């Protein structure tokens, strides 16, 4: 029955950051103790791991412990804060020292770090670890004061050893009962023992177990090589996300821009390279986010000449529009690592700049609200959750391998695709992150982090700012966009974008086709009904006809006319057309695959019990010239049902007529631009084509199920 | 409902069903899915004798027999697992599990044919937990069994830190598992599992196509923690057999699991409805096969029997004098007189009743091989553990001596390995055979007529001491030369066989450890009587002092010695 | 890889009886 009041907590920490953070919600999530020291103290001792190190707690703790050199009826305890986090109550904690009943328990490891000489020294254990780490000690404080008052020696010198060195005398070891927690009861070191640790969940808390010896520790020091691992542990216990009341420390701690004042200024950049396409669409989004401009510094470093006619007509709206505006063309031959480095430097020595907002070419922010909901979150480095549409690849990573290169972790699949929402610790971030501006300044004060050496930027970035001990945040609270895909993108063509109908879906589709489809598919109208059979509905926007057009004239080699023709099979047309066929400018497949994916529904739809796979064979373009070809004579077409979609405006480039219909005296006269005709084109509509008078048409012809 | 799905399973069907019957369950509340496909042996008409004949016992019984065809299409042998055989695997578990569901019926345990559920309390002990699928240990010859620790990448095996410390039943308690084969109780009362779907996979499945994971899958991505506890002992099953083996190799491991279970439990009685195929014996290509029994103990020459039985080999039992029972009148008539200056080398006692017994009994079946002219012979005790193939290899070892030549006349086939060194030579062009050096509990020797010869040329009479000691000084290979100067000749050549094919039935120190050959009166006098040597047992176990760098791998592996899959 | 979790859900509730 050992009262709570009497355990404090002695922890030490020169500096303030984010792992000690982390240990004090730990420890105010139980209602602790905790006594901190040597807070703001230069850290008299060198590297913390590297080879030696420590001798400035010792001496902290042994200036500490005079006020209680003769306290024996309390219990104190001493740990890192760097990287420990609790897991359990302090009755556990207390019960199980009492269980134990010796007057000192020393944290167990794995190997002998200090030296190796004294190995065989050690009393022999049966299955549990054998050696001394000094890690943590929990004891009395007459026995922890007996047994380090001895400590006099320099504050370089180390400290294991030193413990190590007391601990094996046999004498004094019986004397003050030293024992070592061999069966992890109370602490757990990662270094060593990676595979015998699964979280075992609960309904409001987490925790840990050792499945080797089925029990459940209080304290976990992730020394050694795992700051990874216990970074990724802290993401859960205690209080991180559980079943039940979402994540936990995600919603606190927010800015929530009071004051009215002016927004803080934010360095946007952008770093186009690997041509991207749908850059056009991408630069005029730049200019709808929901930010005052003149509060954003843009940075366009460009490292592509194809892209330098785009960014040249996207230029003079971004000049009227933003603060302050600047360019890096192609002459200037930079390297990727000398642009980032360069913005890092320009922003790091403006002390004007509080946010340097890096956003690489292909991230589309379909969201507008990502920046404030960004700095609202005051996280000291944070990215967007973004992924391929349809893959699990994201713009992160879950756990490192030892090359230092992507591993897969067990709830990336879970990340990815929603099913736990928060905050996540992630050992990589790219393609979007915002820096807050005292990290570059005095916690990131060289320049070389992206260049100096053969490894690629990002992971260079990522490694350099991971050793000094800042975490690396990921959001996924909210929708915020996907990554477009630039595997393959060719550019032998005026409009080398018609041919990324494959490789991104959603954005060809947003682009190219009509804006008003999806609302005729799902049925509130606009389909219209000139004659009976015969429907009229919108498929393809101003910019697919345009293009489409531009690229036809590109090719300009209007063959046909003749009633022969070798590129039938047969060599006998019905009637001859001045025409351009899909095969011959090797965008016969795409045309395929939109009238697959774009037409069929609205064709199932429309004629209701019918199933169509869309299978066509002859598809081509046709112009109308007062001079060249008059319209067709009365024919019927081998297909089942025709597509017919005009590809320029009457009255302003030309003028004539539609199609006619002799069975039902019907008449087309104003064909649309961007719309497209169904009827039956087999038995019963005998259709005949109206003569143009003055200008040029064209139009686009495709049968369907012949 | 206790289904099952079976395929050419007649060569332990007997038994199988035996145990199943066993169970202590309402009779009329219970019920049966069986059938069988592409079974190209005589289970169809095994199953259909006894569903016949036990149909009136449960409440209801279906079956829809599919013995055309054989086998499948593109199938590599009757041990191929390809695409097809699991589709169709997958396919029958998903049609039981819907008739399961059609009748209203709770809980539904899916046993294999290879299983056998030799307790009677499965499944009145396994539903007293009120678990989604809750699993039953099975238990084995080896580590491989039906409850998985752990998947790493792609359903692959993954030695957890706690799968020896389960398998041991040094925890008790049901701990949960990322997938358990075999013996499931899929219990249909919970809601929750209305959702468990076998042949359809769930279309978030990114694994192998295997029919032991579709399930995990699915029980994971349902919420269904399949728990698995092994607070009893439950039965015992086979371990898998390779891709490219036969089904002769099945029933042999199924006999050795049945001796297994008849290794300390009593034997399991087949079906009463169904009849028993008794196969004939033989002599495994040996000229005789001596036996050494001791009169008061019966039960262990009626197991010993039981196996050779099950075997299929024939014995030439023999009888032995009782050393302890035996006095100085007799004793001093035969000549028998101990050896000079010897003594126990572990204890210090000179010499006991029962191993003037055991030597004495040996050496009179040693003049009767060399009287009857036998070329070989086969000398065995009354408590060993045969080896699974025991027969096979052991003919086949036999024929490859025999053909090679050479001059082998104390080949080692049971022996504790007390030379802890290096591996020993290997005698060129021998498969699965060594030069034999110092060794202790040699209850087993394939000895010829050259060896007997030569050991009655020794004559022994006026020394006697253990077999065990005398045998290493007969092949110069004792450590003491005191020995080796007190015996005249050392033309034995002895030989060892590294895939020892018998092991003592009970190690010393363990349960039912009645060391009649230890525990004897002295030679001499009739009060000291030395009891089982508790602190003393020295000879143990000649295996966890061996598990060190013993190498012992340039010996020729026989093709036989080769089980287990992904699990050990 | 590393520290494989056991997502633990509890017993759903008993089916309706059938009628
Ligand atoms: O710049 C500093 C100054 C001090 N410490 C202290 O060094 C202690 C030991 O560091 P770590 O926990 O990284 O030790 P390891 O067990 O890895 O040697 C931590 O608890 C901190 O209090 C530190 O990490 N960084
Ligand atoms: C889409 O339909 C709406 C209907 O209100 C119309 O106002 C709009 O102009 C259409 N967009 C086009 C034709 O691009
Ligand atoms: O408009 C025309 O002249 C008729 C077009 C037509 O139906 C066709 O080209 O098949
Ligand atoms: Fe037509
Ligand atoms: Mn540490």
């Amino acid at each position: 029955p050992v009262n709570p009041e009497k355990l404090l907590v002695i922890t030490v920490a020169t500096a303030e950051t984010e792992g000690y953070l982390r240990f004090l919600r730990s420890a105010e999530f139980f209602n602790y103790t905790v006594r901190t020291l040597g807070l703001g103290e230069e850290w008299r001792g060198g590297d913390v791991a590297r080879t030696v190190g420590g001798g400035q707690k010792v001496r902290w703790l042994k200036k500490e412990m005079e006020k209680y050199a003769d306290r024996e009826d309390m219990i104190i305890m001493f740990v890192d804060s760097y990287d420990v986090i609790l897991a359990g109550s302090p009755t556990e904690l207390l019960k199980k020292f009492v269980q134990s009943g010796s007057r000192l328990l020393f944290s167990a490891e794995s190997f002998c770090w200090p030296e190796w000489g004294l190995a065989e020294q050690y009393p022999e254990v049966g299955t549990g670890k054998r050696f001394l780490n000094s890690g943590g000690f929990i004891g009395f404080a007459t026995t922890i004061h007996q047994i380090v008052r001895q400590w006099k020696y320099k504050d370089d010198d180390d400290d294991q050893l030193f413990y190590t060195r007391l601990y094996l005398d046999p004498g004094l070891r019986e004397k003050l009962s030293l024992n070592l927690d061999h069966k992890s009861r109370i602490f757990q070191n990662l270094n060593g023992a990676l595979d015998e640790v699964v979280l075992k969940f609960d309904r409001n808390r987490v925790r840990i177990r050792n499945v080797a010896y089925d029990t459940l520790p209080i304290v976990v020091h992730g020394n050694g090589p795992t700051k990874l691992q216990l970074n990724y542990l802290g993401n859960y216990v205690p209080n991180g996300w559980t079943p039940e009341g979402g994540c936990g420390f995600c919603n606190q701690d927010r800015r929530t821009l009071p004051g009215g004042q002016p927004p803080p200024r934010v360095f946007l950049a952008v770093f186009v390279e690997q041509p991207t396409p749908f850059l056009p669409r991408f630069l005029q989004r730049l200019l709808l986010l929901d930010y005052p401009p003149d509060r954003v510094t843009l940075f366009l470093h460009n490292n592509e000449v194809f892209h330098e006619p785009h960014i040249a007509d996207s230029w003079p709206q971004l000049q009227d529009h933003f603060s302050a505006v600047k360019l890096v063309g192609p002459e200037e031959a930079l390297s990727p690592g000398e642009a980032r480095d360069m913005a890092m430097d320009l922003c790091r020595q403006d002390p004007e700049c509080e946010f340097y907002f890096s956003l690489d070419a292909d991230a589309v922010l379909t969201n507008l609200q990502t920046l404030r909901i960004l700095i609202e979150e005051n996280r000291k480095v944070i990215a967007p959750m973004l992924s391929r549409h349809g893959k699990l690849w994201s713009n992160f990573w879950g756990a490192l391998s030892p090359d230092e290169y992507y591993a897969r972790s067990e709830d990336y699949v879970e990340l990815v695709q929603r099913k736990r929402v928060g905050v996540w610790n992630v050992p990589y971030i790219s393609q979007a992150y915002v820096i807050r501006g005292d990290t570059l300044r005095m916690e990131l004060p060289q320049r070389d982090v992206f260049s100096g050496s053969d490894t690629d930027p990002d992971m260079a970035f990522c490694k350099s700012f991971r050793d000094k001990g800042i975490f690396l945040h990921l959001s996924n609270q909210h929708e915020f966009g996907r990554l477009l895909a630039t595997s393959r993108y060719d550019t032998e063509h005026l409009h080398p974008d018609l041919w990324q109908i494959f490789d991104n879906p959603v954005d060809w589709k947003e682009q190219y086709i009509h804006e008003n489809y999806s609302r005729a598919l799902e049925g509130e109208g606009i389909v219209e009904q000139p004659c009976p059979d015969v429907y009229w509905f919108p498929l393809l926007s101003e910019q697919m006809c345009d293009e489409l057009v531009a690229e036809m004239e590109h090719y300009g080699q209007w063959s046909g006319g003749r009633h022969e023709d070798s590129r039938l099979a047969g060599g006998y047309e019905n009637v001859p057309t001045v025409d351009i066929h899909m095969k011959q400018v090797g965008y016969e497949d795409q045309w395929l695959q939109l009238l697959r994916t774009y037409v069929g529904p609205m064709t199932e739809s429309l004629f209701p019990g019918y199933h169509t796979k869309a299978r066509a064979v002859m598809n081509f373009v046709v112009r109308y010239r007062p001079d060249e070809q008059p319209s067709l004579r009365p024919h019927h077409d081998s297909s089942t049902f025709t597509l017919n979609v005009a590809l320029n405006h009457k009255g302003l480039d030309y003028e004539g007529g539609g199609c006619r219909f002799l069975r039902y005296d019907c008449v087309i006269s104003s064909p649309r631009k961007g719309w497209a005709l169904l009827h039956p084109g087999r038995l019963t509509h005998y259709h005949e084509g109206l003569p143009t008078t003055w200008g040029t048409r064209y139009i686009m012809v495709s049968f369907v199920d012949p | 409902l206790i289904a099952l799905l079976a395929r050419n399973a007649a060569h332990a069907l007997p038994t199988t069903l035996g145990a199943l019957e066993r169970l202590r369950h309402p009779r009329e509340r219970t019920a049966l899915w069986v059938a069988t496909d592409h079974n190209m042996d005589n289970t169809s008409t095994v199953l259909r004798e006894w569903l016949v004949a036990v149909k009136s016992l449960y409440h209801s019984v279906e079956w829809r027999p599919a013995e055309e065809p054989r086998s499948y299409p593109d199938e590599e042998g009757p041990k191929h697992w390809s695409d097809s055989r699991y589709e169709h695997v997958m396919k029958l578990r998903q049609a039981a599990l819907k008739s399961a569901r059609d009748m209203w019926a709770d809980y539904i345990l899916f046993v294999d044919a290879d299983n056998l559920i030799l307790n009677p309390d499965t499944l009145s002990l396994l539903i007293a937990e009120n678990k989604t699928v809750v699993a039953p240990m099975l238990d084995s010859r080896a580590a491989y069994s039906n409850f998985w620790c752990g998947m790493t990448s792609q359903g692959y095996y993954k030695r957890t830190p706690a799968y020896i410390p389960i398998r041991k039943r040094d925890r008790r308690g049901c701990f949960a598992v990322p997938m358990v084969h075999s013996t499931f109780l899929i219990d249909l009362r919970k809601a929750a599992s209305r959702n468990l779907a076998f042949y359809p996979p769930h279309p978030d499945y990114t694994w192998s196509f295997d029919d032991i994971i579709v399930f995990a899958f699915s029980c994971k991505q349902a919420e269904v923690q399949m728990y698995v506890c092994n607070k009893e002992e439950y039965g015992f099953l086979p371990v898998p057999l390779r891709a490219h083996s036969t089904l002769q190799d099945e029933a042999e491991s199924f006999m050795h699991v049945q001796l297994e279970v008849m290794v300390k439990h009593p034997p399991a009685e087949p079906s009463r409805f169904i009849s028993a195929p008794t196969k004939t014996p033989d002599k495994m290509g040996f000229d005789e096969v001596f036996m050494i029994n001791l009169r008061r103990r019966q039960d262990r020459r009626e197991r010993m029997l039981r196996a050779l039985q099950a075997q299929e080999i024939e014995c030439r039992l023999v009888e032995a004098v009782d050393g302890k029972a035996m006095n100085t009148s007799q004793v001093e008539a035969l000549g028998i007189q101990m050896l000079p200056g010897y003594r126990d080398p572990y204890h210090g006692r000179p010499l006991t009743k029962g191993e003037l017994g055991c030597f004495l009994s040996h050496y009179n079946i040693w003049k009767e091989v060399v009287d009857r002219g036998l070329q070989k012979s086969l000398v065995f005790e009354d408590d060993l553990r045969f080896e699974i193939f025991f027969k096979r290899r052991l003919m086949n070892l036999m024929r490859d001596v025999e053909r090679e030549g050479l001059d082998w006349d104390l080949i080692y086939v049971g022996r504790k390995r007390m030379q802890v060194e290096h591996p020993e030579k290997a005698v060129p062009r021998v498969r699965n055979l060594v030069e034999a050096d110092y060794s202790y509990w040699t209850l087993a020797y394939v000895i010829s007529l050259q060896g007997a010869r030569k050991l009655l040329a020794a004559e022994p009479l006026s020394k006697m001491l253990p077999v065990d000691e005398f045998l290493p000084v007969m092949f110069d290979k004792h450590p003491v030369s005191e020995y080796k100067a007190h015996f005249s000749l050392r033309n034995l050549h002895a030989f060892s066989v590294e895939p020892l094919l018998i092991y003592p039935t009970h190690y010393t120190g363990d349960d039912g450890y009645v060391s009649d050959t230890e525990t004897s009166v002295v030679w001499n006098n009739e009060h000291v009587k030395t009891d089982w040597d508790r602190a003393k047992s020295q000879k143990m176990r000649e295996q966890q002092a061996l598990s060190r760098e013993a190498k012992n791998s340039d010996v020729l592996q026989s093709p036989l010695d080769s089980a287990a899959r992904d699990e050990l | 890889a590393y520290f494989p979790e056991e997502r633990w859900s509890p017993e759903s509730p008993l089916q309706a009886p059938r009628v």
